[PDB]
């Protein structure tokens, strides 16, 4: 969830 | 990477060591929470681990980041006996403990003493259980066990510039790796009081488990 | 036992080794095959454990501690290990082979974390002087931490082990790594150990040494 | 007491 968000940029 | 260059790439690579603001758990929730946050910069900067898939690099830390957090605090707590250092102004002894994964970490912590771990020994375990926590649950894997013995590599490379006989490195080595059973056991404790008495980002953390 | 040789040790082991057990489905059936399983096999791993070099010297308060905290890790090796030549399946007992699918009858989160873990012991081609070195690790280590002797005799097993890689042909750089993989999936074996614990408390007729064992927990 | 304290020495 959030996790795909932060760790792609 | 050389055995020098992984080192250097992993220490340069820490996180910094964050402050602190029912009584306890909401100070210690605040501070993993935004440790959380530097963890995942940190984890991009392990060599090899944005080379995985997006997919996988969220597996891995889904199951870590309560052992990361933990030896994050046991490492830091090495040199101050009796006591768990959360924070530089946040040193909590074991009276004021729940008390059961403190005497662990504790142990740990003291474990940590008696071998005189080496920092440059920490970031690699540190990155070993980052990349050895969820690898068990296959051209991706063939990588990650290759970055990890590169790491093995890089802990043997480490205790032979200490002076250590292959007897010492050999054995050494053994009793690094298996404090990390330990620290799975601890988190995976940890992880059953969090689910039990239960911000954002550690909501698909913890559900995660 | 410090004063064992890598050959001896082994042989101790092999020596002491407990044998492979019988069994006598639905979701009432199947853990009773494995509870009646478990609970025949609890006897002969306390005599196993007895035979462990370095073991006995342990106070009996101590010999307890570390049975209790490593019993179902031991159980899980020696099934990993036994369902080795059988791939996708575990084998609980020769008469009891059971399937993936035939896992979800109670439990199928456990059993691919140790058709992983069997498939894993495989594909390194892990050799049973190995794992009864493994197995005896798992013993000394698992509880040590929540009580200097047995700190030791790992050493010794850790010496043990490297001497069967080296005695086999592989480079020091090798025996290195082959060491490190091999003790980094006992950090697996004890997390399917906790997850199966914690179901085993869930669900709990069991006998008076498999609930003392998990009260323990 | 606890029956694993009677296997181990019996
Ligand atoms: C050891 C305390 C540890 C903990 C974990 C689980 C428990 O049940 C009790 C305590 C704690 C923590 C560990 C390391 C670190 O850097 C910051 C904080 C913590 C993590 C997550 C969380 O949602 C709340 C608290
Ligand atoms: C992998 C199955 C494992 C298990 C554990 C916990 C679960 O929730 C489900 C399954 C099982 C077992 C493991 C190894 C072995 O040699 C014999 C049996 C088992 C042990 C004790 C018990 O009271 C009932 C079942």
């Amino acid at each position: 969830k959030i996790l795909h968000r932060l760790l792609q940029d | 990477l050389t055995a020098d260059q992984m080192v250097s790439a992993l220490l340069d690579a820490e996180p910094p060591i964050l402050y602190s603001e029912a009584s306890m758990m909401g100070l210690l929730t605040n501070l993993a929470d935004r440790e959380l946050v530097h963890m995942i910069n940190w984890a991009k900067r392990v060599p090899g681990f944005v080379d995985l898939t997006l997919h996988d690099q969220v597996h891995l830390l889904e199951c870590a980041w309560l052992e990361i957090l933990m030896i994050g605090l046991v490492w830091r707590s090495m040199e101050h006996p009796g006591k768990l250092l959360f924070a530089p102004n946040l040193l909590l002894d074991r009276n004021q403990g729940m008390v059961e994964i403190f005497d662990m970490l504790l142990a740990t912590s003291s474990r940590f003493r008696m071998m005189n771990l080496q920092g440059e020994e920490f970031v690699c375990l540190k990155s070993i259980i980052l990349l050895n926590s969820g690898v068990y649950t296959l051209e991706e894997k063939d990588h990650i066990h290759r970055v990890l013995d590169k790491i093995t590599d890089t802990l043997i490379h480490l205790m032979a510039k200490a002076g250590l006989t292959l007897q010492q490195q050999h054995q050494r080595l053994a009793q690094l790796l298996l404090i990390l059973s330990h620290i799975r056991h601890m988190s995976n404790k940890g992880m059953e009081h969090l689910y039990s008495m239960k911000s954002d980002l550690l909501l698909e953390m913890l559900d995660a488990h």
